[PDB]
């Protein structure tokens, strides 16, 4: 039993995986094994989520974070984002979940019955952490899987259905998207915007041509740099700049998805684009415009001029002006003018919400849609009690929204905390003082004191 | 130690799990019964779902006499008819 | 508030510089003990 | 030799579980309070004192089970089993909220027979009594919260019941009534318990980051002996480091710990010393020169009279439920409220 | 060598009174800059307009605080997360209307307080320690990014961060509880663990090893003098504590090894309060603490009040009044 | 106190005929109430209309009478304002509406009596909280 307890290799039960670290077969093994539990999951939840699910309800009144995601690729789901065909969700959950059996046969295969090492069974799969060119060389095959996943995305965009397109005309529904947007001054014009209010950054793509545009550029940036990591080494600067080693490499891994992570939390709290609001409910900027809309409506209806209303701090009750001049909903949803959806770009001029439009415009399915998302704001308890904190028990509701960012949010920093250990470990180790101080070597005994 | 038998040599023996087996159990019903008989009520004086009001009344049952809070509480129990 | 702007931009821009440059500078190698970690 | 050195011999024999003296007052009366919070919690109302549901019988969960204090009307009644309320009725005297004051007078005495506990094992194993001692802290708080400020107001109805979701209410309550937060005694407290926090985080990671390589495991816990000579730590590493990093740096261990000893217990002192005072109403509520201004100058605003709007929201929302025996009726019309909500 | 090399070798030197490093290089402007502009606000600044709604609000000392009332007030609602730096406003008074100096104080010390957490990496590193100090430090300094960053993202404006202040503070709490019942989120509760936890274990361990200090004084001088800074031998015996503290309780319930007991002092309170950061960083989006309201209900099905509904009447009062001029629907939904 | 079969009994229509509803009912009632009308009406208020609350004496006082089964059921399938003037299937949910408000959809005659009776019965039950809004939490 090579290396399975602490005499032999150092490293207590609790921190047992840490035995793993050069012995390349089981340690693949063990990341093969794990992607079968993630395949798993996607497979099994979406069986789940699919089993719980009543077509004529909202997505988002179901507590499903999985079929959103495969109705936003266009499947099954027609105008409107209404449910017209459940079938391919039941594909995509199954055939993860008969995926990750071959994955998890794989992953116990090499874990406890393959080559524990893979040096002398394969120099092609064999590595040496310290072996930049190989390093850079599986990097290399990865980024180009990489690129053919985004390339799988454009593909089912513009050949296979299209997406679901929350900005059709005439309605959300399935568009196919024939002209991606290619010119780069737009693309990476998006990587160069403040992620401050009414800019966003990459947060703040509101057509699917940016996107499927978007997935263009990175699939072929990841594949040409994957063949460019297979094909070169390290250069100086870089030997001389960074922690060559297993740990290294997994903290740099973890300080990216930690970065991931937060924007995932971003993108999912304020985009309307690639999360549709028909199934993930709408965003919290959404839901309160919503209100200021929907009583804008009513109060309209029962003979008010909704322009020319003082509030009572002076400001208009319904409508009011940006520090730019814009003219935007009153009430504490000033703080939201920079949202933008389907349901109330209609009634937006050049200066912004358009008086006469908003006096003889406005149609039913408008009053509909802000009456719903309103009344679904992504606000609700632990235990699933829909509404502000002092609501009474009635409705079982959390908005999907808060689900994905709080979750994303948590795993996001507790992957920041592991990127700071295990850098900091992987310096102490390459230096060679991560076990402790020695005492017959103690590096401050040789400083001279600071006083 | 201290003298007692190491509770890692206890509890993994048989005879502790031939003793408990019947006595864990037997503890477990009676707790269960001592509420599917209703007598937890009655013991401590706590309302059954039907007896926190009678049927129209909509005035809490507070205690508001130190001394005669006694009779209060049996008043108000009678007055669930 | 032009020049207020500029000023803070070239600072903000070289400090970033400072650390970024000084990070580049054979950082791993500034500790006591093994200092080939290239 | 004789009976009581022969039962002294015995209280202190090296057992599992050292008994004592001292655990002939501390086993029955922790065992008691103990008990009796898990009774409370598991089979008895509060419908007759709050008219409130309060155990796992009725529907409650774990945060919102809770013993609660008696009626208002019992005043500060020792409320003992066999007194004029229960007259020796076990149903009744729960009902009443007995076990409210069985759980605070048995619960007080068990914490006098723990701190006599750490008196009489210090003096055994012969070590200075300065955990008895920092203990002293715990005392006055609960003898403050639960004795004093219940036996300051009108009854023990206003002590903390018992429960999760009843402190809640308390710490609400206190927010509401007393401006709780603007307390300069309770700011002490905050800062002994936020900084001990701080210093136990610091110690610990500090002691743990300045290690001496004491044996070759990559995990690094083995390489102690607790019977070896040597500290486990570099207290000169430590020294420079926090020197350098923050400006000052501890660079005496005894000093240090008697320093992680005094910072929590003072602030829990303090925090007594303002419950003293909240007994009787003797609040740090206002700041007079701000009500003068204010009252004057309907332009003035700061934080302070910001929160005291909150606080007169908590007041009148809260009131006529949570305190039942008072019959507030508030008419709608009468409410506090912004704009709209 | 030459000049850049000179000023690496400066900047990264061990002799240095306070270490620079290069992390310091980011942290001392960023650190001074937030300084000095939240001590001339705290002391001079004009009342600041906080909910958008033209109704400034007073947080100077010049301008009627005391040290408890006052505060540097968060920029206004109208601005919500629009980036307002001193460049972005007409002049420095519109800036001191709308609150510029909270947001160049919060983003200024937010950066220097990040950097002061890679400078305790840095420094560790210089000096041939382990490197894990700063990763307990992440606990406060996430706490910090919630109430400052996180919870305005998710509200959508910085007029609900944190007010730099006492009783702006106490304001930030109160608002919390009634629109996040943060009381009954399990992660404040065991932020709450964490630090009445931390303070326990702090006054326990500073209690078990003051009383166990090996006799090195006499009863007319302090007993601190029987240490002396850089001795090799412990200054106290630890057995004994041991002894004590496994007879307190009962023996498998205490620490023989020093160095666990370490590793328990500095893991109790840091993952308390990573949860209490996690909290208001979870509750910035809405997912806020356990509703029992209602819960109980009798065979009628009038509502039986448990604890957590007279909670719920004081969240009310809280709701009700807060910003009071501030809404004008019926919801308040951020 | 209990779910009593008087408690039970509400009107039929307006001309005082009753009808008792059974506990599977009142049950599948509140159920129903929650799935398709609780989003806007929970405890008895209207969130997108605050001014209308679905107490029984606003509802008598509408046109036509909405305090008792038919005129409930009549307004889930065919919506009007206060007084009778608009049908509103086109913003409120109800049979007629079943496109476009999809939840409407899968409810029966069955379904519709069941919310009328939680609707009548529920105000029986917790009075003022029934369209009391926050004040009465
Ligand atoms: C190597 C790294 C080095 C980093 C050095 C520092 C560089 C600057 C870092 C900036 C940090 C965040 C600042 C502001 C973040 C923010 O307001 O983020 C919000 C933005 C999104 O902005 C929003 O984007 C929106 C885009 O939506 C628009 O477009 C949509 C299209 O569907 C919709 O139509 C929508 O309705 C419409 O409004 C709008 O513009 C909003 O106005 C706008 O506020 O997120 C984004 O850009 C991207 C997400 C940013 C990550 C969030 C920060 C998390 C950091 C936590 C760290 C914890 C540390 C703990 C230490 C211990
Ligand atoms: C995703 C989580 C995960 C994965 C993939 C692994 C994987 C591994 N661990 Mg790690 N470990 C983990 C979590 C994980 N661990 C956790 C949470 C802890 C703390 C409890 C540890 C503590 C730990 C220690 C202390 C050690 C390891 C070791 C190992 C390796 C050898 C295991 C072995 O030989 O046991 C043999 C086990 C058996 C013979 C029992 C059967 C195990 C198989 C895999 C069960 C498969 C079940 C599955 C349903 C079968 C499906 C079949 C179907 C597809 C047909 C292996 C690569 C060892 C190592 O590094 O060796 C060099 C080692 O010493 N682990
Ligand atoms: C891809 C991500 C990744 C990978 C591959 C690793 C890999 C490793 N880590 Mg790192 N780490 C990570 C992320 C990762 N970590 C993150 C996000 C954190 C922040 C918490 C850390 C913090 C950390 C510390 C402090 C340490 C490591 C250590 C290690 C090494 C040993 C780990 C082990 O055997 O644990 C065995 C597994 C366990 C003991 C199980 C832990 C139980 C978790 C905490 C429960 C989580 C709750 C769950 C999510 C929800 C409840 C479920 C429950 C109800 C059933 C191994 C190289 C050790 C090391 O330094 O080796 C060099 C070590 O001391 N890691
Ligand atoms: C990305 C992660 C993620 C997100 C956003 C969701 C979201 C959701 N799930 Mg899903 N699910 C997930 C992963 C996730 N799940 C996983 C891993 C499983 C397998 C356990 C499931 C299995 C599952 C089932 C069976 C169901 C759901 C349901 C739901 C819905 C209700 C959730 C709820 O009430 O939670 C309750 C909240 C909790 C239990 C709190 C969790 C707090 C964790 C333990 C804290 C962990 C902190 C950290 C990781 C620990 C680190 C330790 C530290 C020291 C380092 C909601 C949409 C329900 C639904 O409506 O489906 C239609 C439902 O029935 N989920
Ligand atoms: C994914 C990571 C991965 C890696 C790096 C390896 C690597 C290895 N495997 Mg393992 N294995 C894996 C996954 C992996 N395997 C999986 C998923 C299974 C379950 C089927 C197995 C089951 C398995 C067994 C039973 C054996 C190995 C063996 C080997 C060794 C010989 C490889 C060879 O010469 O094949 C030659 C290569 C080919 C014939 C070409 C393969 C064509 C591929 C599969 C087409 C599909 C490609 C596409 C990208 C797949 C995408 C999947 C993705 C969507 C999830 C080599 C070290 C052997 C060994 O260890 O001997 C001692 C051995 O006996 N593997
Ligand atoms: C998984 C993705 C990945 C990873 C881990 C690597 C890793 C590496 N690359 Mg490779 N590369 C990749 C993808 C990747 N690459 C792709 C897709 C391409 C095609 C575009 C390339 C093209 C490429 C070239 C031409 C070179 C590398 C090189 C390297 C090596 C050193 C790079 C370095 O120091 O980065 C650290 C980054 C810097 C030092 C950049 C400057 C620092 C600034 C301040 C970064 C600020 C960014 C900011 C925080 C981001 C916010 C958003 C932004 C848009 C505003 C390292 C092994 C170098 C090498 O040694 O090749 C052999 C090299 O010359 N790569
Ligand atoms: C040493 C452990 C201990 C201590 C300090 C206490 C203390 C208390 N108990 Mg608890 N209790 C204990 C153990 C203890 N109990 C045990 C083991 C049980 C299980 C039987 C109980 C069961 C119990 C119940 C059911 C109740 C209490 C109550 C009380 C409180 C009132 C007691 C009182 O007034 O006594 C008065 C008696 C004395 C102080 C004895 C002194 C005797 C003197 C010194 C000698 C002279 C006696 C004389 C010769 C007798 C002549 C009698 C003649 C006139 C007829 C007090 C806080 C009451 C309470 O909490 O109400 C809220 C209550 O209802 N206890
Ligand atoms: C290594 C290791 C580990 C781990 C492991 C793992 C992680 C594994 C995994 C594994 C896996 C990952 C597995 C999986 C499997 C799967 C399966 C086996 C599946 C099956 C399926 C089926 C059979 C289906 C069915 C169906 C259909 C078809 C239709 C629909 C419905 C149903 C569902 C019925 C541990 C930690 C223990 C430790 C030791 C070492
Ligand atoms: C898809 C898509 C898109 C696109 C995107 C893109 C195109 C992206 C790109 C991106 C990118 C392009 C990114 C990059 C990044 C980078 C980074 C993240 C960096 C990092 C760095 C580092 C980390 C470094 C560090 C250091 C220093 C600083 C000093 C020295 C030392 C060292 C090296 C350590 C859009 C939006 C249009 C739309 C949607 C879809
Ligand atoms: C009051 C009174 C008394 C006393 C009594 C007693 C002394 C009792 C006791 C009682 C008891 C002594 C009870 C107990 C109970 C217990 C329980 C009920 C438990 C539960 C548990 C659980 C539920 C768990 C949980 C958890 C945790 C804690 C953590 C880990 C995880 C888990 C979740 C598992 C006398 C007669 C003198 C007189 C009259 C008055
Ligand atoms: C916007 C961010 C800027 C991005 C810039 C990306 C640049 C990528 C290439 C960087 C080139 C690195 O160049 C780096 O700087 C100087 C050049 O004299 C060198 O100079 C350094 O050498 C040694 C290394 O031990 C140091 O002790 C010494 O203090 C210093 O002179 C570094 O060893 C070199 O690696
Ligand atoms: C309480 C303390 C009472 C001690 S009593 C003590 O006990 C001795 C025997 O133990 C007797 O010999 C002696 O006469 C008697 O005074
Ligand atoms: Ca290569
Ligand atoms: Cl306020
Ligand atoms: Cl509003
Ligand atoms: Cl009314
Ligand atoms: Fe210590």
């Amino acid at each position: 039993a090579t290396n399975r307890d602490q005499e032999s290799s150092g490293f207590a039960w609790w921190a047992g995986n840490a035995r793993l670290i050069n012995l390349s077969g089981k340690l693949l093994g063990a990341h093969v094994a794990h992607a079968g539990l993630i395949v798993f999951w996607a497979g099994a939840m979406t069986l789940f989520e699919l089993a719980h699910f009543i077509p004529e309800k909202p997505m988002y009144e179901q507590g499903l974070i999985l079929i959103p995601h495969i109705a936003t690729l266009g499947w099954g789901v027609g105008p409107g984002g209404e449910v017209v065909d459940t079938f391919p969700f039941f594909v995509v959950g199954v055939v993860h979940l008969i995926s990750s059996a071959v994955l998890g046969f794989g992953g116990v295969y090499h874990a406890i019955r393959g080559p524990e090492t893979l040096e002398e069974y394969s120099s092609f799969f064999g590595y040496d952490w310290k072996d930049k060119n190989k390093m850079t060389t599986i990097l290399g095959f990865h980024l180009i899987v990489l690129g053919i996943g985004a390339l799988l995305l454009v593909a089912k965009a513009m050949f296979f259905g299209g997406l679901y397109d929350t900005w059709a005309p005439g309605g959300g529904d399935v568009r196919v998207i024939t002209n991606p947007t290619l010119d780069p001054r737009v693309i990476f014009g998006y990587l160069l915007k403040s992620p401050f209010g009414g800019e966003g950054w990459i947060v703040s793509v509101n057509n699917l041509e940016d996107v499927v545009g978007g997935h263009i550029w990175i699939g072929l940036i990841c594949i040409a740099g994957g063949i460019w990591h297979i094909l070169t080494t390290p250069f100086g600067w870089a030997r001389r700049a960074f922690i060559w080693s297993g740990e290294a490499y997994l903290s740099y891994s973890l300080g990216a998805l930690s970065m991931m992570g937060f924007i995932a939390t971003c993108f999912v709290w304020f985009n309307n684009t690639v999360y549709p609001s028909e199934f993930y409910g709408p965003t919290g900027p959404e839901a309160s415009q919503a209100q200021a809309m929907t009583f804008l409506i009513r109060d309209q209806k029962l003979g008010a001029n909704v322009g020319s209303a003082q509030g009572p701090t002076g400001l208009g009750k319904y409508l009011m002006r940006s520090p730019t001049g814009e003219i935007i909903f009153g009430g504490e949803t000033m703080r939201f003018w920079d949202f933008r959806g389907p349901w109330l770009e209609p009634l937006r001029g050049p200066n912004g919400l358009d008086l006469n439009k908003i006096k003889n415009d406005i149609q039913p399915w408008q009053e509909r849609r802000a009456a719903e998302y309103m009344t679904h704001a992504p606000l609700g308890s632990l235990n699933s009690v829909g509404g502000v904190a002092t609501e009474i028990n009635s409705v079982n509701f959390v908005s999907p929204r808060s689900w994905l960012a709080t979750s994303h949010f948590v795993l996001a920093f507790f992957f920041l905390v592991g990127h700071l250990w295990h850098a900091g470990r992987a310096r102490a180790a390459a230096a060679g003082f991560e076990k402790g101080i020695d005492r017959e070597s103690e590096p401050v005994l040789s400083m001279p004191s600071l006083d | 130690t201290t003298g007692e038998r190491p509770f890692s040599d206890i509890i993994t023996s048989v005879r502790y799990w031939v003793i408990h087996s019947i006595t864990i159990p037997a503890l477990f019903i009676a707790g269960w019964l001592f509420v599917s008989t209703g007598l937890a009520y009655d013991v401590f004086g706590t309302p059954r779902p039907d007896s926190y009001y009678a049927q129209e009344q909509r005035s809490i049952p507070l205690v508001t006499d130190r001394f005669e809070a006694k009779q209060q509480v049996e008043t108000f129990l009678e007055q669930l008819k | 508030m032009e020049t207020l702007k500029i000023t803070v931009y070239i600072v903000v821009t070289f400090f970033v510089l400072l650390f970024v440059f000084g990070f580049l500078s054979g950082d791993p190698a500034r500790n006591p003990k093994r200092k080939d970690l290239e | 030799r004789g009976w009581f050195d022969i039962l002294d011999d015995w209280l202190k024999r090296d057992r599992f579980v050292f008994v004592g003296w001292s655990g002939i007052l501390l086993f029955p009366c922790a065992y008691l309070a103990l008990g009796g919070w898990l009774t409370g919690t598991t089979f008895v109302t509060s419908w007759y004192t709050h008219g409130l549901a309060s155990s796992y019988l009725e529907g409650c969960n774990f945060l919102t089970v809770a013993v609660s204090t008696p009626a208002n009307s019992m005043g500060h009644s020792l409320l003992l089993l066999w007194g004029p309320e229960a007259q020796g009725d076990f149903t009744r005297w729960c009902q009443l909220g007995g076990l409210w004051t069985f759980i605070a007078l048995h619960g007080a005495f068990g914490l006098i027979g723990f701190m006599l506990r750490q008196f009489e094992i210090a003096r055994l194993v012969g070590v200075r009594p300065y955990n008895a001692i920092a203990f002293s802290a715990p005392i006055a708080v609960f003898v403050s919260v639960f004795l004093i400020y219940p036996l300051g107001q009108s009854s023990w109805f206003f002590a903390p019941s018992f429960g999760v979701a009843a402190i809640f209410r308390f710490l609400l309550f206190f927010q509401g009534f007393h401006n709780w937060t603007l307390n300069p005694f309770h700011m002490m407290g905050v800062a002994g318990v936020l900084g001990g926090a701080l210093l136990c985080a610091i110690h610990g990671a500090t002691v743990e980051n300045t290690l001496f390589q004491d044996g070759e495991g990559a995990s690094t816990f083995r390489a102690f002996n607790p019977t070896q000579a040597e500290e486990t730590y570099s207290m000169v590493t430590a020294n420079r480091f926090w020197s350098q990093i923050f400006g000052i740096a501890f660079s005496n261990k005894r000093w240090l710990h008697f320093f992680m000893l005094f910072v929590p217990v003072t602030g829990l002192w303090m925090s007594a010393i303002g419950v003293v005072g909240l007994a009787l109403n003797l609040r740090s509520y206002d700041f007079i020169s701000q009500e003068i201004r204010a009252a004057e100058d309907p332009e003035f605003e700061t934080f302070y009279t910001k929160n005291l709007l909150l606080n007169e929201g908590i007041r009148a929302w809260m009131a006529p439920q949570d305190q039942p025996h008072e019959n507030f009726v508030f008419p709608e019309e009468v409410l506090p409220r912004g704009n709209a909500l | 060598a030459n000049l850049w090399e000179r000023f690496c070798n400066w900047v990264t030197s061990t002799d240095n009174r306070l270490y620079v490093g290069w992390f310091g290089v980011i942290m001392i402007p960023t650190l001074l800059a937030a300084t000095i502009c939240f001590v001339i606000a705290f002391i001079a600044a004009p009342p600041v307009d906080i909910d958008g709604i033209r109704e400034p609000v007073s947080g100077s000392l010049l301008y009627g605080n005391n040290i408890i009332t006052g505060a540097v007030v968060p920029s206004s609602n109208a601005i919500g997360l629009h980036f307002y730096p001193i460049w972005e406003a007409a002049s420095l008074d519109e800036w001191l209307y709308n609150g510029g100096p909270y947001q160049l104080i919060i983003f200024h010390f937010l950066l220097g307080a990040s950097c002061y957490m890679g400078r305790q990496w840095e420094l560790s590193y210089r000096l041939g320690m382990r490197p894990w100090i700063c990763v307990a430090y992440s606990a406060p300094l996430a706490s910090a990014f919630a109430v400052f960053l996180i919870y305005p993202i998710g509200q959508g404006s910085f007029s609900d961060g944190m007010p730099l202040g006492i009783s702006g503070t106490f304001n930030f709490m109160i608002v919390f509880q009634a629109e996040h019942n943060i009381l009954m989120h399990p992660f404040h509760q065991l932020g709450v663990a964490g630090v009445f936890g931390g303070a326990l274990f702090c006054a326990m361990h500073g209690s078990l090893v003051t009383s166990s200090l090996i006799r090195e004084t006499t009863e007319t001088e302090s007993a601190n003098y029987g240490y002396k800074f850089g001795q090799e031998e412990e200054t106290y015996n630890i057995v004994a504590a041991h002894g004590y503290f496994g007879r307190l309780i009962f023996q498998y319930a205490s620490f023989n090894n020093s160095r666990s007991l370490h590793f328990f002092l500095a893991a109790w309170p840091v993952v308390g309060v990573w949860f209490a950061a996690l909290g208001i960083s979870t509750m910035a989006f809405n997912l806020n603490g356990f509703n029992f309201n209602h819960s109980v209900i009798d065979a009628k099905g009038n509502v039986i009040n448990t604890w957590a509904d007279i909670i719920n009447r004081a969240n009310l009062g809280m709701e009700v009044m807060h910003e009071r001029n501030a809404h004008n629907f019926p919801l308040d939904l951020a | 106190a209990e779910l009593t079969p008087e408690v039970l009994t509400v009107p039929l229509n307006s001309e005082g005929k009753t009808i008792t509803l059974t506990e599977k009912q009142y049950l599948e009632g509140k159920r129903l109430f929650q799935y398709a009308c609780a989003s806007c009406h929970v405890g008895g208020i209207t969130k997108t209309n605050p001014s209308l609350d679905l107490r029984t004496e606003t509802l008598a006082l509408a046109t036509p009478p909405r305090d008792n089964i038919e005129g409930l059921v009549d307004y889930m399938k065919n919506p009007t304002t206060y007084d009778g003037e608009q049908e509103i299937a086109e913003v409120h949910p109800s049979l007629r509406s079943a496109d476009i408000f999809p939840k409407m959809r899968n409810l029966t005659e069955k379904d519709l009596v069941a919310i009328a009776g939680h609707i009548l019965v529920e105000p029986k039950i917790l009075g003022d909280k029934w369209g009391g809004g926050k004040v009465y939490y």
